[PDB]
């Protein structure tokens, strides 16, 4: 809910940073992943509705134990809501940041051999939306700077048209670019059109709108931090600051 | 044996998966409100003798007043309406709108984007196969009225199978001379000119007797819910300027005489159930480009 | 609703007769019973007095005629013209009488017509 | 089709050939003839 | 000789005699006109998100308000109209609405229940039947555009005669190769794709050549009087609707692909002028049906 | 609805004496009773009601020539509200009182061959309520003591025990008996406001229903409109 | 060949046709409500040791007084609600309450009288016909669970039909040892225990071995529209007690084990969905019968 | 030798391991709570003519004001309960609803998502194996009351062994005529109708004697531990309901007659203990469901 209300892509990164991996990794066990199934949908129609799940639904689901999926659990996090059941990774890993795993050699996590492909195959990158699809790049994009497979990342983008368009624009090394980057990453937020109490048809429809409700509610809340009203209560380390650049970039 | 089944019943592709949301569905819904005051318009200019009535209307659709330089277009609506509409007919189409500019569009008039208020009633016949042993000729032309022409040249009568499928509600069928049709392990009746089935009764039984041939035609009617606004006049006239203008060339894809056998053909998919809420939203978003494309040619 | 239909096949002749009463609405035609196909058991009509519908469904009952085709003809003519003022009962007693007992009419004008 | 009496139907309507001794008379002479 | 004829005007089953007086059909016509109300209320109403337009509506249709726990069907008007729906289309259909109900429904609005203030153009092509000698094979198939497949397998050219019905206006003749048509003991003309004819003129002869088939298509226009109020895309819509929900099934009755076929075959029938009206008045009904049901769904 | 409203004795006996035999007859042609048919509830069911037609429906059905019809006509008049067709019966007969036609010798009809079980029969009395029996065999008695028939209905009563105990206790000829008679006879009256606009499954259900929910808007409206038409005569 | 049908289903009686009405549901309704709150009311008078809850309670339910020398009995309302339930079971009863009567009883509460608010699940087992060669010996047991005993005495195996009727919506079918079962035109599946099916779907076909006796053990759940006070512990309870106090006791009529035989019973007749919205009204004025008499026995 | 097993005891299909926190324990609770009000609710709008108390109530349970023209389904809380209770019956149901509506709806009620309160009886009869020798006939059928039905063919009389399981707490014995029953190694009594029976003590041992059949009427009862809120009757009365709608159509699964049959048949099966939590956590779910669409209907 709050990572898929981040709307810029300095927010995004700040809230990577300060976000350890264990928040993407979920202990609920789920169901596997690629399914021909009958769900119930009352509200319009009596006999079951057939769907399919995947690994960009709102509800977790079994991971493979692999680096494979650790990502794939990083990236469903950011563009769904919620993680993969990948347990007994280890408490070294699991209290780094996610912005750590996906920038940082010191993790000691290898990466190199992922192929982007096969990763936005898996995660059913045709049925993401524009903005679910710039989200995934920005995570490609960290993970090439990493390895040094910037020219890697360039091609997979010149083989698919699409992506290319809607490719982020900023150096993973640069503060600069961050801020200057205007996309719009948002995937819940107020809405201006009429949102109702209604149920959707899919299970990625319908969870999403789970979270469109639920983050309604979480704007009027007395969790969420209202920035006009309440800026000087805020801790100055975490205070917002216009000078605010990543540690290392 | 020999199978025979209508030609547009044939590998069904998958559909879109995209902007078949609330605020979607809202977009479409605003889209097809202001494309009627476009049309509109036209004759309000015509009454004053002013065209202040068109540009009030192109203004709202358009965020820009027209200009006599430049064509008229339509601007970032019409833009947002034809890429729609290339996502909702394949899967492999780009979503190329970000949800950010649909939000701003849908927010344009006030509606509510349900697409289950009514019901329209789509005449295409779905013969999934037509079972029909040697020596006996079948052939199956035609969709909105199916003629199905059943030559016999062996030594005595054949029985000929039909299969209708579960998903139309009423079929009736005629033909060129009385025939005898019954279900499945049931007495055959007189020779009668008219039948009226429901293909979820079972697959029909048809004597051909030896000689002239036996042409039966048949007419179907499926209710499929779709919002109050639809018009099928308009979405019919839609699919065609869509298929003109290139918005459905994608790779891999079929193509359809109609939205009659567009929306029937994947009804009648496995998981059909699906494509149909996908396809009805398509419908109404041609219902708007047809009216937004003839007030604003291009 | 009473409706009722006789065909009259007379062996000794060469014409036959079919007499429909709906309600006291009288009908006859009178048939060649030759030259007829197997479709049909009825030849082409000479004699017509109405429409009748011989495709009505219901109880069938075999009787053989005790009058000719002529006879039986000139009490159909009498009664078309009566029906208005008799009664179904008389219009039927007195024609299934005739035909089958071969027993005339008790009304006197009836039978002078006749 | 006009209007139906009720003359036609009480006709058809079966008779008690027992307790009617004109009835019982004439099928006992039948019988005997036969 | 052989003789074939059109699938849709064999043996047009009796109309129902009932509900067509004055009053009956001035409770047609209101149906008709609060029927309309109600399917554009249900717009304002899905658009402004409030009920209000929609309880106007439905409570001048129903004379009763909606209520949450029962199920709205329409109230009593709904209960007539299809009723008497059933009525028309059959003489088997019984006649079960009181006059009581029917005059209190049509005192909703005034309106004038004329059924011949207009016209309207319906497209069936009859073909009463067409004669062909021993050795020529006839086929006819199709009611919007009949197509006539006609093969001759004799040593010499065959005369074939087409009957088209004396109510049809015009019919129009295109075949797949030239051919000669002509009246009846009129002199052939040279053959040609297309012939305009007036069926009232005569039966027409066509001579077939031995050789390959000749297809004739055959398209028809017929004016029938109806009311201002008529509308053929919501009376075809309102047919197939009451034909799935079962309101025409009926012992011993045809039934026909649309409503273009009904009132074309039952037109061709005896006392066919007194079968139309009746018809027509069924039409209104079923464009009042059409556009209730719409506003009210279910599923 | 006149005729259904009353609720007494001696206001049916009032409204009969005024009421022309010509209210007891249809001029519309309606259909022949006694058909199993199929019939459109949507309130209730998707499916078609099965239903058999009666003539003590609401509606106009097709009737007999004979006397046996113009008395069955009558009484379906009085229990349902509506006659049947039978058409040219006479102008002078349509002009006498309906309680002339039953109660007095001056009309010209015979009805001395009548059977009151066959006539039961005929009208469906099994479906009948209570207030329509006894409306029915006041119709009887009047009938029974004009022709002289006081024994057969007496013995008709014993047959047919259910009809006894709901027996009017009136005796036609005498005064007294009609004044102090304490018989409720109304099948429509002013509703209970309880009553709702809602269907009813049975045919004879939801006519009876139509007319009780249209009682009030009768009773308000048809002073004017019978004096704009019977003025000036 | 041989037939064996469900002893239950046999012959329903014709029900009667009066106290339907919108007038007679609110009474039925009435009287639930108030012989509900006599129940009520006797509890609280017991524990707080004072009779004044039950006086009001008995006197709305009977309009006087309770005394000490006079039996409790109801009053009028009791005596209404017999009378229409002895109407509602049989169309020979003689339906004597009259219509003033039971006016004045709807208006002692306020309630709906909507027969149509909820559902119930019924459990009678609907054979309606099992057929079987020869050589074979089929018996039916039991309603609510219905036991089917088959022995085949013939040479080879043998194919055994049944037919649940078009009514119930599910029937689930366990037997002794594995068996197959299939639809018509089907194939045959590998034995197993138990089969789910639907009753619309066609008759079933059942494979007989030669050997050791086959049982089947049917279950099956209807749905039917009742009202939301319907309450099927007290409707069975109050069906016993009526068929003890005399009340369904008229000429040519058929008895039944329990209202879950009767409902179904007269459902499965020819013309059988008029029947059941009486059988319901039925139950509930059986529902109030057991209250009001259990608070008040005679 | 010949083994017979009652019917609804073989293979037992694992049933679900999702939604069995106590958060989501919770929530079953609160719809639970939620769907009494809602039934109530209706009865009291029946009774005050005032559709206030039943909006009042489908407002808390759908977060959603009830409109014409609109279906009353129950709104996201229907959704969630429907699709819950088909995972908790079967393992290849999917789980699609997410863990913030989950969270949201058991925050809608104050109420404990404990499942170990109190207890029920239940009275499937567990016979999990009668073994007998060649010459004899054994057949079992009935749930609640199971018949054994033994017929001995052979020169002698023949001894029968019978398992109840470890389950069960009584097993009650009636036979159609008196017979003779004793545990392993124990010498026969006299023979008597009756007999109460423990089934821990061991297998159990019938004496057979040659003539006429001996049928064995059993009668079981076991505890589990239910919830305080936990009715049998409507548990039972939802599962029915479950089944007619289809939400327990799933691939590989096994259906049960009664919601006692699939308690005690899970109960037996291995890992039993763990499987009887989740069946328990169903029927409260089963027990909502029953009365919210009891409330809601649909025809």
């Amino acid at each position: 809910m709050d990572v898929l209300s981040k709307g810029s892509l300095k927010e995004l990164l700040a809230h990577l940073e300060k976000t350890p991996l264990e928040e993407a990794i979920s202990y609920r066990i789920g169901t596997v992943p690629y399914q021909n199934v009958l769900i119930s949908r009352n509200e319009y129609y009596n006999q079951l509705y057939p769907d399919t799940t995947s690994l960009i639904d709102g509800v977790s689901r079994e991971g493979q134990r692999n680096v494979n999926g650790l990502i794939m659990s990083i990236i469903s996090y950011v563009v769904s809501g919620s993680g993969h059941y990948i347990p007994n990774i280890g408490f070294m890993l699991l209290r780094r940041s996610i912005l750590d795993i996906l920038t940082k050699h010191d993790t000691g996590l290898v990466t190199n051999n992922l192929n982007y492909g096969i990763i936005a195959r898996n995660l059913t990158v045709s049925k993401m939306n524009c903005e679910q699809r710039k989200r995934m790049l920005i995570c490609f994009k960290l993970l090439a700077y990493k390895d040094g497979n910037q020219n890697d990342y360039e091609i997979y983008l010149n083989q698919n048209i699409p992506l290319k368009q809607i490719a982020p624009n900023f150096i993973p090394g640069d503060m600069r670019t961050v801020i200057h980057n205007q996309d719009q990453l948002a995937i819940v937020g107020i809405p201006a059109y009429r949102l109702t109490q209604s149920t959707e048809l899919s299970i990625r429809d319908d969870n999403a709108k789970s979270y469109k409700l639920g983050y309604v509610d979480w704007y009027n809340s007395n969790s969420f931090l209202r920035e006009r009203s309440e800026f000087n209560l805020i801790r100055l380390k975490d205070r917002d600051t216009k000078y605010g650049k990543l540690n290392g970039w | 044996a020999n199978r025979a089944t209508s030609a547009f019943l044939d590998n069904p592709h998958p559909v879109g998966v995209n902007y078949v949301d609330e605020g979607s569905r809202q977009f479409v819904a605003v889209a097809e409100l202001l494309a009627s005051k476009l049309i509109d318009s036209s004759r309000e200019s015509d009454e004053s003798n002013s065209d202040v009535p068109f540009v009030q209307a192109y203004s709202k659709f358009a965020d820009d007043n027209p200009r006599h330089l430049r064509v008229k277009t339509g601007g970032k609506m019409a833009n947002a309406l034809t890429n729609v509409i290339r996502s909702y007919y394949s899967i492999n189409a780009p979503a190329i709108v970000p949800q950010v500019e649909i939000d701003r569009l849908a927010s344009k008039a006030t509606v509510s984007g349900d697409m289950y208020n009514s019901y329209a009633i789509f005449n295409s016949v779905p013969i999934v196969e037509v079972l029909s042993p040697a020596r006996t000729t079948v052939s199956i032309v035609g969709s909105d009225r199916a003629d199905v022409t059943m030559l016999n040249t062996g030594a005595g009568a054949a029985n000929i199978t039909f299969n209708f499928g579960q998903i139309a509600e009423t079929v009736i069928l005629k033909g060129s001379v009385p025939f005898q049709l019954a279900r499945l392990n049931q007495p055959m009746p007189a020779a009668r000119f008219t039948y009226k089935l429901r293909p979820l009764d079972g697959p029909f039984i048809v004597v051909l007797p030896v000689g002239n041939p036996l042409v039966i035609s048949a007419t179907a009617a499926t209710r499929i819910q779709v919002p109050l606004a639809f018009n099928k006049a308009l979405v019919e006239s839609g699919f065609q300027t869509a298929m003109n203008d290139g918005l459905f060339d994608i790779q891999n894809v079929n193509y359809y005489s109609s939205f009659d056998e567009f929306i029937i053909s994947q009804y009648h998919a496995q998981d059909g159930i699906n494509r149909v809420s996908t396809c009805v939203i398509l419908g109404l978003a041609l219902q708007a480009y047809d009216q937004m494309r003839r007030a604003l040619p291009v | 609703a009473s409706w009722q239909l006789y065909v009259i096949h007379p062996v000794q002749g060469s014409l036959g007769l079919v007499v429909q009463l709906m309600g006291d609405a009288l009908t006859y035609n009178v048939f060649a019973q030759y030259g007829n196909t197997s479709a049909s058991e009825f030849g082409k009509t000479v004699l017509t007095g109405g429409a009748t519908n011989t495709a009505l469904e219901g109880t069938k009952v075999k009787f053989q005629t005790k009058v000719t085709a002529q006879q039986a003809l000139a009490l159909t003519m009498a009664l078309k013209d009566a029906a208005s003022m008799l009664s179904q009962g008389e219009l039927i007693g007195y024609f299934e009488q005739y035909i089958n007992l071969a027993l005339e009419p008790d009304n006197l004008s009836l039978q002078d017509n006749m | 089709r006009t209007v139906a009496d009720g003359t036609f139907n009480s006709m058809i309507m079966p008779r008690a050939v027992i307790a009617n001794e004109r009835e019982h008379f004439m099928k006992t002479r039948i019988d005997k003839i036969e």
